[PDB]
């Protein structure tokens, strides 16, 4: 437990033996306490001299010294990570890539995952100083179980955050130069590794159709829906992000999901105890009913419209706005038959009974499902026997006290309901 | 999206 001083003092000193010693000592203040003085040691001026320990190849011991002090550095604010990025230490952590001593090699990858961490900027300049080339070469053997489960999983981790961050996106020469080890590592046998995988993809699917395509034409769809059915929440939690994400994309790309057998899982996943789990298999479901007819048509073969009229009836309230939205769009593109089903499944009770949440948007999206399932009953020549329904629920107590609302379309609806129906 | 070595 030295003092920042006595630290100064020793990588001050022109003795490489008193500098590594001095060094550790860093390393220790760095690692052990619940706050570390990262601060104290940038203000020492102490970057720049562990920053030309990293290039030390005849002294082993003061390259890792110094890389594991730099990396718990670069582990902090914006401003402390851009301090060790500014002591040059982008290159220097990029050629430790290539050093034989293995727990060398694995504390620049875990250095250079934390510098890519903080943002697109730095994730470009890791990228730039051409940090992909020897990442992935660490991983280029037969059988990834035979490298050590620790280093394997720091790589998964660097890897992911090269593929994190939007505006920008990461380049698309970069994520077609990394998606091939993705989709290996996609496949391996560990619950970290797999999540954090799950997590990279999840990150490249999170933008315009162009990028979910370079995605899904790799051919990872079944695989994600595997994990989905994973017994290990880390797991589940980022393939379900990745399908969501796939599923805000086109028709196709949607089918492709629905192909790989993702509906027979929302069962469990839309009465999932995990309250996000269920937000966002919910919010899954709403792009799948905005799809085509005969998408619509699985929906309703797998039994699900029963767990949306439960997830509507009861559920975090932020879940059952995700419901909302998933029963608009099924009204607005399904066929008569179609939504006459959703009626008789119980939609409608627990459809009104949301008609008195505080939220402003939750009641419009009620409102122009009412509106598009009233309409199928015009085609039908019943919007009598509906009426009542809504009726006997309390639902046109609602609706009329929506015309004294104090917004835009709200009572813009509500009106048109009442004096079309009632 | 940050790890230290602890
Ligand atoms: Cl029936």
């Amino acid at each position: 437990n030295w003092s920042v001083e006595d630290i100064v003092k020793g990588i001050n000193s022109n003795n490489l033996e008193s500098q590594l010693q001095a060094t550790q000592a860093a390393r220790k203040l760095l690692s052990r306490e619940k706050q570390p003085p990262i601060d104290n040691i940038i203000r020492a001026g102490l970057i720049p001299k562990f920053v030309s320990f990293l290039g030390k190849t005849d002294c082993s011991p003061i390259q890792f010294e110094s890389a594991w002090a730099l990396t718990n550095i670069a582990s902090g604010t914006s401003e402390q990570t851009k301090a060790v990025v500014d002591g040059g230490a982008i290159p220097a952590f990029i050629s430790l890539l290539a050093s034989p001593h293995a727990h060398i090699s694995e504390q620049a990858v875990w250095a250079l995952g934390n510098i890519a961490g903080d943002g697109s900027a730095f994730r470009d300049l890791v990228i730039k100083h051409g940090a992909i080339d020897p990442l992935l070469a660490l991983l280029a053997v037969p059988d990834l179980s035979t490298l050590a489960c620790g280093y394997l999983r720091n790589l998964t981790w660097t890897l992911s955050n090269l593929c994190r961050n939007k505006n920008p996106a990461p380049p698309l020469d970069a994520v077609e130069q990394i998606l091939p080890t993705l989709v290996r590592l996609l496949h391996h046998n560990d619950p970290e590794v797999l999540a954090d995988s799950c997590w990279a993809i999840s990150y490249l699917t999170d933008g315009p159709n162009e990028r979910i395509e370079m995605v899904v034409k790799k051919g990872v769809v079944p695989q994600l829906v595997k994990l989905l059915g994973a017994t290990e929440l880390p797991i589940v939690t980022p393939a379900l992000r990745a399908i969501g994400n796939i599923v805000t994309g086109t028709d196709e790309q949607t089918q492709k999901v629905i192909d790989a057998g993702a509906l027979a899982v929302f069962p469990s996943l839309l009465t999932n105890p995990k309250t996000n789990i269920q937000k966002e298999a919910t919010w899954t479901m709403s792009n799948i009913t905005a799809g085509r007819q005969d998408q619509i048509q699985q929906v309703v073969n797998h039994g699900l419209v029963p767990f949306l009229v439960g997830v509507l009836s009861k559920a975090d309230f932020k879940t059952q706005k995700e419901a909302a939205w998933a029963i608009t769009n099924y009204t607005s593109g399904g066929t008569v038959e179609q939504i006459v089903y959703l009626v008789h499944c119980g939609i409608i009770e627990p459809l009104m009974n949301l008609l008195s949440a505080k939220d402003t948007k939750i009641i419009q999206v009620i409102l122009d499902a009412i509106s598009n399932i009233f309409q199928a009953a015009e085609k039908l020549g019943e919007t009598e026997k509906l009426s009542i329904m809504i009726e006997e629920c309390g639902g046109l107590d609602k609706i009329e006290a929506l015309q004294r609302h104090e917004n835009e379309s709200v009572y813009k609806a509500s009106l048109n309901l009442i004096e079309k129906y009632f | 999206r940050k790890r230290a070595k602890v």
